[PDB]
């Protein structure tokens, strides 16, 4: 089961060099047949192809980019790279590496924000969203955790390690005055279950590699 | 260099009805059009390859048509889960080059929201701030008010709030109304409230609280 | 007296010695395996007096199952004898594939219909008539019998593995009715998943590499400007078979009134029968979309 994935940082400050590598799993990245590549999706804009490589090491690029752009290939390692160089906030978008058959990308990655800021990465504060011990709808009782003043905007909220997954709400994240976002994780369950059953949200901001667990008890 | 042209930019489509999204191409492409699925949450997917080729494991209600410039995507029967913005790409001659994408929506029927009120927690208190969160949970459509009352009075320009991208289950939305003040102005008042007025509610909701349980 | 017709049946040759017959009846493409299936005894039927002088039908039948079951013995020992003995999944595939293919003879929806399997339908017409209901008859004979022909393609296998027998080969599998054009694309994309690696292979050992990094080998280099004209041949038979197999299916997939699970296309069949298959990786190899074509053979 082919499979990718993007790790790199997701903080750039202006002019430096912008990097991410995708790494190929259930499989080679020493394939005969494809390409591999890099998309990328500015906010409220449409894709853009960044280029490919094939495993001998031929690349090609995107005009609209060429110029300050770079792909390798470590057939070792199982991986592909990008490097953009000399940054703008034109180039905070959301990268995803693909597999390029040589025009139809059949498999993509999940993803990575990278945002272009001199502003520094700050992790989040998690807090309670406690139950009412109170009022309840005769049958189902609401409880979440609010993720607080963190920087950049990746946060990922679990709920009881992904057993919980039915009624969960992780709302889009808000830029607050302060300039630093927040965002809360949300979930409705049997008022019956409280006391019973444990809840545990996992919060993880992964460009400040914060991983906080926190207990919501009514 | 080539470019696609999508229209719509938005559409909205009832569960079952026929959908139809179509790719312009400013030079003749030879069918060489591909059509992605980019669901919340989700990385875009291959759809259909060659125009017209439906990519295995994807579902039959998905069909790609056209030749040279004009080509469609047509959905013959909307699923809940077919709320994403599809995108389309040619790959006739380098570099491949992507429509802006179309945004598909789900008309539903009314649901009213289910309002909860959460007071801020001791430790956060500690750290000097109280946020007060108002929960609006599973309505439809996305248009609600919430309106804050600390002591009866009422709150202007220190709340946020944020929504939830139609649920890929029931098509609903879900919102956050977060007040937030000091601990300073949070000690000076007793009675916080949230009141939800939506198209779907009789008369307004109103979720509230006391400084002490 | 010398005027016995007889087709024997010999040593399986080389695996993918002869390619997929295109030519023959241009409708379908025939595989090797199919060509060398054991027919002795089922051929022999045409030299057999008519012993009616003396008989009925039940008997026939019985008489049928006999030499079929002894056809069947054969070809399950000459395909062992092919893998070298070894008793893994491409034998077992084989024993799928011919089992298969004895079925499609029995009910006479087999697609070689020329020559000794001419000759083997007619006996077969002899025996259960020309009627409406012949075919279903022969369908239902097939449905009583399959099982035991299975079972008897397995002797050599049981024979030379005594108690240190396990069952590698599942029956409910290879019994399973399923079209030929279904069968045949299977046991053609496991050829073709064979052939592709080697050929790919081929192709580097004489193009890959540049003349100091900015120029291909196939522009100025003839060892390797052949490399890409000998691959060329491979890939263009490869499609014109992949094309033809592909329409045969369209037709027989809709005259068809049974459902397959998951299959529509022709590419959800490859999706089915092999590892990690990707029908845009398939669809690119076979129209010299590659990256290796590309790469490799054009400047």
């Amino acid at each position: 089961e082919v499979q990718l994935q993007e790790s790199g940082p997701g903080l750039v400050k202006p002019s430096e060099t912008l990097s991410l590598t995708c790494t190929v799993s259930g499989g080679s990245v020493s394939s005969s047949t494809y390409y591999w590549g890099w998309v990328r999706q500015p906010p409220g804009k449409g894709l853009e192809w960044i280029g490919s490589i094939y495993y001998s090491g031929s690349t090609y690029y995107n005009p609209s980019l060429k110029s300050r752009v770079t792909i390798s290939v470590d057939t070792s390692k199982n991986q592909f790279s990008l490097k953009l160089s000399s940054v703008t906030a034109a180039d905070t978008a959301v990268y995803y590496c693909a597999r390029d058959g040589t025009g139809a990308l059949d498999l993509w990655g999940r993803g990575t924000l990278v945002t272009v800021s001199s502003a520094s990465t700050k992790g989040p504060s998690v807090f309670p969203l406690a139950p009412s011990s109170k009022s309840t709808s005769g049958g189902t009782a609401a409880l979440g955790c609010l993720v607080k003043d963190y920087f950049p905007e990746p946060v990922t909220v679990s709920w009881n390690s992904g057993a919980l997954t039915s009624g969960v709400h992780t709302f889009p994240a808000v830029l607050q005055s302060s300039g630093l976002y927040s965002l809360s994780s949300v979930v409705t369950v049997p008022s019956s279950s409280l006391g019973t059953q444990t809840y545990i949200c996992n919060v993880n901001h992964k460009p400040s590699n914060t991983k906080v667990d926190k207990r919501v008890e009514p | 260099d080539i470019v696609m042209t999508q229209s719509p930019s938005t559409l909205s489509a009832s569960v079952g009805d026929r959908v139809t999204i179509t790719c312009r191409a400013s030079q003749s492409i030879s069918s060489w059009l591909a059509w992605y699925q980019q669901r919340p949450g989700k990385a875009p997917r291959l759809l259909i390859y060659k125009a017209s080729s439906l990519l295995s494991g994807v579902p039959s209600r998905f069909g790609g048509s056209g030749s040279g410039t004009d080509f469609t995507l047509t959905i013959s029967s909307l699923q809940p889960d077919d709320f994403a913005t599809y995108h389309c790409q040619h790959y006739n001659t380098y570099p491949w080059t992507f429509g802006q994408g179309t945004k598909v929506e789900i008309k539903r029927t009314v649901a009213a929201p289910s309002v909860f009120i959460f007071p801020p927690s001791d430790e956060q208190l500690k750290s000097g701030t109280a946020s007060v969160v108002c929960l609006l949970n599973n309505f439809y459509p996305r248009e609600a008010k919430v309106q804050w009352k600390v002591d009866n009075a009422l709150q202007s320009g220190n709340s946020q709030e944020s929504v939830t991208e139609q649920d890929s289950k029931d098509s609903t939305y879900s919102l956050s109304s977060t007040l937030t003040l000091s601990k300073a102005d949070y000690e000076k008042h007793k009675v916080y409230a949230c009141e939800v007025t939506h198209q779907g509610l009789s008369s307004p909701v109103t979720k509230s609280f006391n400084r002490g349980e | 007296s010398g005027n016995t017709v007889m087709k024997n049946c010999n040593y399986k040759r080389k695996r993918r010695e002869r390619d997929w017959d295109c030519n023959t009846k241009k409708d379908v493409c025939i595989p090797d395996r199919r060509y060398q299936l054991c027919m002795k005894e089922l051929t022999n039927l045409v030299n057999n007096t008519d012993t009616n002088f003396h008989r009925d039908i039940t008997f026939r039948k019985l008489y049928l199952k006999r030499k079929l079951i002894y056809d069947a013995a054969v070809e399950g020992d000459l395909l062992l004898k092919l893998n070298n003995y070894r008793y893994n999944k491409d034998f077992c595939k084989d024993i799928r594939w011919s089992l298969g293919d004895f079925g499609d003879i029995i009910m006479g929806t087999d697609m070689e219909g020329i020559g000794y399997s001419k000759v083997v339908e007619n006996n077969l017409r002899s025996i259960f008539g020309t009627d409406e209901k012949a075919q279903q008859r022969r369908k239902q004979w097939w449905n009583e019998s399959k099982a035991q022909i299975w079972t008897a393609m397995m002797y050599s296998v049981k024979k030379r593995l005594k108690g240190n027998f396990i069952w590698i080969c599942k029956l409910n599998v290879a019994v399973n009715i399923e079209p030929q054009i279904y069968r045949w694309i299977r046991e053609w994309g496991r050829d073709y998943v064979s052939e592709l690696p080697t050929e790919v292979q081929k192709l580097k050992e004489k193009c890959d590499g540049k003349i100091n990094y900015t120029d291909k080998k196939v522009c100025k280099v003839p060892p390797c400007q052949n490399a890409c004209k000998s691959y060329d041949q491979w890939i263009t038979r490869k499609k014109n078979q992949w094309d033809v197999l592909s329409n045969k299916f369209i037709s027989v997939k809709n005259a068809e009134k049974v459902q397959t699970a998951g299959i529509v296309t022709p590419y959800d069949i490859l999706k089915q029968e092999l590892d990690e298959f990707n029908e845009v990786a398939f669809e690119n190899e076979i129209n010299k979309r590659d990256g290796a074509y590309i790469e490799l053979c054009v400047c």
